[PDB]
């Protein structure tokens, strides 16, 4: 979140194992810069259960 | 207590003072520029 931007690079993958998260490289790519520019300093997740 | 609004009521004979006048009011904010003009640009030879 920068320049009054906030900012998420991404990307979308496979795993193949059972619990945990892999080795192996990738790269993510943009997926936005918003146009917030607000201040954050915490936040939380959100997930359906 | 008297009603706070009341209607103009505009006829086709409205006199030049009266007359219906719609208006448009365009504020521009920048604080990422977003909206902006004809980008003229010009044609790409090589």
């Amino acid at each position: 979140n920068i320049d009054g931007y906030f900012k998420i690079y991404s990307k979308h993958t496979p795993i193949n194992l059972v619990r945990d998260l892999p080795q192996g490289f990738s790269a993510l790519e943009p997926l936005v810069d918003l146009p917030i520019g607000i201040n954050i300093t915490r936040f939380q997740t959100l997930l359906a259960l | 207590c008297y009603f706070p609004l009341q209607s103009y009521g505009f006829q086709p004979t409205n006199g030049v003072g009266y007359q219906p006048y719609r208006v448009v009011v365009l504020s521009f904010e920048l604080l990422p520029a977003t909206v902006c003009g004809p980008k003229k640009s010009t044609n790409l030879v090589k």
